[PDB]
Order: C-alpha cells, then sequence, then structure tokens
C-alpha cells in the first residue's frame, strides 16, 4: 500500500 | 517578507514611471484581455483609489517564524537534497576568478555589460561599463573596494526597486498588481557569481529531473526529456504558490543556505555569507526606504537557482511532515523558480498537504484552479511548465512545447518601439508548435507588413534540434 501516516 | 520599518530620505531614487510596449497591429485583431502593467500611479486604466505603491508591497505579509522540530525537520531535508544535488554535481566549487564571473563558463552566460548598476552608482549617473570592463573581464576601484569589503563581511548595500514593464491580465493591470525587480548592485551579483557560478554552471549542465530543476534547459529539445520521463508515474500534479518568493521565510532560507553551500562541498566560507546577505534588506522605491526580513530579492544572481532549490526542498520537508518513510524516490519532480511538476506511484495527498506548505509559509493550490482542489490520475499531457504543455508532436513521435494560443496572441499584441520584425521570429519560435493553423492565425495580422517565417522552415528546423 501507500506510505505511512504518523 | 515582513516590513520592519519604513522611512523617507531626501535622496530621490526615480522609479520607473513609463510604459515601453507599444501596441500591435494584431491588438485590435485579438482583443486580448491583457495589457502592459501600470507604471504610473496615474494611470487611468486603473481603478479608482488603486495606489500601486501599496498594491505592489502588498506582498510583504510577515516571515514565517518555524518551530525547533520543524526547523530540525527542514535542516533534513535541505541536507539530504544537498547530498542529491552535490553527488551529481561534484564538488568542484572554488571561486571563480573575476574574469570568469564576468565573462562567464561553460553552462554560465556572460554577465550583461549594460543593465541597470544598482546602488549607490543609479544616483552616480554612472552605467555598469563605467564600473567593470566586460571586455577584458576586470573591475575598477570602486568594485574593488566593495569586493574587499566583501571578503571582510563588512559590505551591505541596498535594493533598487523598479515596476516590472510586462504584459500582464489585464484584471491584475486594474488591480495595480505591477511586479517588482530587485536590482542588486552590480558588484553583489559579482561576486555571488565568484562564491556559487561554477556550482550553477553544474546546475544549468545538469538539468533535469534528477537534480529537480530545469534552470537551463531548452524547452524545444528538453520537452521530450522531460515529458518521457513523467509520463510513466501514475500521479502527476502542478502547483501554484502564492507569492513564492516573497513568502520564503528567514529560517527556511538561512537553513538552506547552510545546509547546501558548505565549505565541505567545496564552497568558499563566503558563498554562505554573500547569500545571507539577502535575507534582510533595504528596499529604495523615490523617497522611500523599505526595510524587509524574509523573502528572496528578485536581482540575485542566483534568484531562479535558489527559489528552485527551495522548492524541491518545500517539497520533501511537506511530504515528511505529513507521511512516514517519505524518501527522495518516494517521487520525482522538476522546477524552475516557482513553477513546478511533481509526479508520484504513490497517492500522494497535496489537498492534506496545504498547512504543513503553510508552516513554512507558502500558500499551494492547484494549477488547474479547480474547486475540488488537488486529485489524482493527471498526467504530464495535463500540466503546464513553463507556460507550456506537453504534446506529442505525429511527425516525429516527439513531445513539444504548446503555448496557449491566447497567450501567444497577447505576446503578438504589443511591443516595444523598433523590435517587432525581432520579436516575430522570437515568438515564431514558440508558434510554430500549435500547428500550421494556429500559427497561420496567430501570424495574419502581420502579412505584407513583416516577414512571417514559413511554418515548414521552423518544423524542420526544430525537427533537428530535437533528433540531430
Amino acid at each position: 500500500g501507500p506510505v505511512k501516516k504518523p | 517578507g515582513l516590513i520592519v520599518d519604513t522611512r523617507d530620505v531626501e535622496e530621490r531614487v526615480h522609479v520607473m514611471r513609463k510604459t515601453k510596449l507599444a501596441p500591435t497591429v494584431a491588438h485590435g485583431v485579438f482583443n486580448p484581455e491583457f495589457g502592459p502593467a501600470a507604471l504610473s500611479n496615474k494611470d487611468p486604466r486603473l481603478n479608482e483609489g488603486v495606489v500601486l505603491d501599496e498594491v505592489i508591497f502588498s506582498k510583504h505579509k510577515g516571515d514565517t517564524k518555524m518551530s525547533a522540530e520543524d526547523k530540525a525537520l527542514f535542516r533534513r531535508c535541505a541536507a539530504d537534497y544537498a547530498s542529491r544535488l552535490h553527488s551529481v554535481l561534484g564538488t568542484a566549487n572554488a571561486p571563480l576568478s573575476i574574469y570568469e564571473a564576468i565573462k562567464g563558463v561553460d553552462g554560465l552566460d556572460a554577465m550583461e555589460p549594460d543593465t541597470a548598476p544598482g546602488l549607490p552608482w543609479a544616483l552616480q549617473g554612472k552605467r555598469r561599463g563605467a564600473l567593470i570592463d566586460f571586455e577584458n573581464g576586470t573591475v575598477g576601484p570602486e568594485v574593488e573596494a566593495a569586493l574587499k569589503l566583501m571578503e571582510k563581511r563588512e559590505y551591505k548595500f541596498a535594493c533598487q526597486t523598479f515596476l516590472k514593464d510586462e504584459i500582464r491580465p489585464m484584471e491584475k493591470v486594474r488591480a495595480g498588481k505591477t511586479r517588482i525587480v530587485d536590482v542588486l548592485p552590480v558588484e553583489h551579483i559579482l561576486y555571488t557569481r565568484m562564491m556559487i557560478g561554477r556550482f550553477c554552471a553544474q546546475m544549468h549542465s545538469n538539468n533535469g529531473p534528477q537534480i529537480g530543476s530545469a534552470v537551463g534547459c531548452n524547452p524545444d529539445v528538453d520537452w521530450q526529456r522531460f515529458g518521457t520521463h513523467f509520463a510513466q508515474y501514475r500521479n502527476v500534479w502542478d502547483v501554484d504558490y502564492s507569492a513564492f518568493d516573497a513568502n520564503h521565510c528567514s529560517d527556511a532560507m538561512n537553513i538552506m543556505f547552510e545546509e547546501v553551500f558548505r565549505t565541505e562541498f567545496g564552497f568558499h566560507p563566503n558563498a554562505e555569507w554573500i547569500l545571507k546577505t539577502l535575507v534582510n534588506t533595504e528596499h529604495a522605491y523615490e523617497n522611500k526606504r523599505i526595510t524587509v526580513e524574509g523573502g528572496m530579492p528578485s536581482g540575485c544572481s542566483a534568484t531562479s537557482i535558489i527559489n528552485t532549490i527551495l522548492n524541491n526542498i518545500y517539497v520533501l520537508y511537506a511530504l515528511r511532515r505529513h507521511y512516514e518513510g517519505v524518501e527522495l524516490d518516494t517521487y520525482t519532480m522538476i522546477s524552475y523558480g516557482d513553477d513546478i511538476v511533481v509526479a508520484s506511484d504513490y497517492d500522494l495527498d497535496f489537498e492534506a498537504l496545504k498547512p504543513h506548505f503553510k508552516s513554512l509559509g507558502q500558500t499551494i493550490t492547484p494549477a488547474d484552479k479547480s474547486d475540488k482542489g488537488f486529485v489524482l490520475g493527471h498526467s504530464i499531457t495535463d500540466v503546464t511548465f513553463l507556460k507550456r504543455h506537453f504534446h506529442m508532436d505525429y511527425g516525429t513521435g516527439f513531445y513539444k512545447p504548446v503555448m496557449a494560443s491566447k497567450t501567444l496572441e497577447a505576446i503578438l499584441s504589443f511591443a516595444r518601439r523598433g523590435t517587432i520584425q525581432e520579436k516575430l521570429i522570437s515568438v515564431a519560435g514558440l508558434a510554430v508548435h500549435s500547428g500550421p493553423d494556429e500559427y497561420r492565425r496567430l501570424f495574419e495580422p502581420f502579412q505584407g507588413l513583416f516577414e512571417i517565417p514559413s511554418y515548414r522552415s521552423l518544423y524542420l528546423r526544430w525537427v533537428n534540434a530535437v533528433c540531430g
């Protein structure tokens, strides 16, 4: 999947 | 930037009060919603009450102070981008000689012999050629004394404010949204080119997505290169900034200079220093002396390159201020000053990035002025870059830079006296990519009156240029 949220 | 002081002085710096764009025969045909910017407060076209003096400086809305954590993030982004830049360009960044800074080197054009010299010279009636030998590449005592002050970090200067004489949308003209050029002293341009001219030459010579910079490109030839690159990503965005150059904050400019222009990358120590003199400046406009903190003056020798570097770091910072795991390979981009195309196979949320750019003092909006804002799925054939679209040419199978016909009409509708023929040849090279039918329509007001290059000659020229 896409990149991460912090 | 943040205007911290405004004062009046007896010494009067005569600002631009004229209009060097005469209407052409084409004006009456195309009737463009475009005209010369207002250069005098007595311009009838401006709205009653419009006072450019207020409007032209309204861009200075403040200097965004960044948090410790945001500055530490920006520093990492600036160092990561600097690492990428210097890995491509090398680190042969020693100062240029005076001769090379005046005459140029491969990838850096010579200094202009008869452009404005700036202050204090403008008061003294002195031209640039009275201060520097552009044939031999030497300087007189005046400049030599300033160079020694710069060596000592003792040099101080004022920016000379010019109103930009140019064609603008008539709406901007009516609102007095005339742009300003901040003309730095010629010796400051000189020393800056000494400090970072080889770097600038290398930037130009290595333009492309890898360093994120289109400064120095040739759209006729390089549109193929850029278009084939960006064609292979799933999402492409074109982003607009509001007052990009004025809103670069002091924290971001200082940190970027500190991380990009380090002595460990081959720069003289005064490279960082001379760039930092751009942060807090004084601007001369008639009897006004306006002191500003933050923001980039337009007349630095490296304004375009500096704006481009900041744009690259802004995107990395903003993505990292919102996502985890963001790296220079998470996306690709190319920038020219405030102009920018970004692309990625990831579904990046540029709507969500708005507050992160705001923490830098910057306001991003889609270049399409869409009411939904940013979206995914746009392609390289959707975006505008340097006022040009990316179109496939079917005779060659190569991308060509296509400008809007409304914009070409405006360009052809005004010209300064005794340059119309020269301008037509120039604009012909832009218009050829619109195709034969539009090319003919665009130049038909000039038939029998001036030489118009045949569509065929410019197309055959372009074909050899883009492959040959």
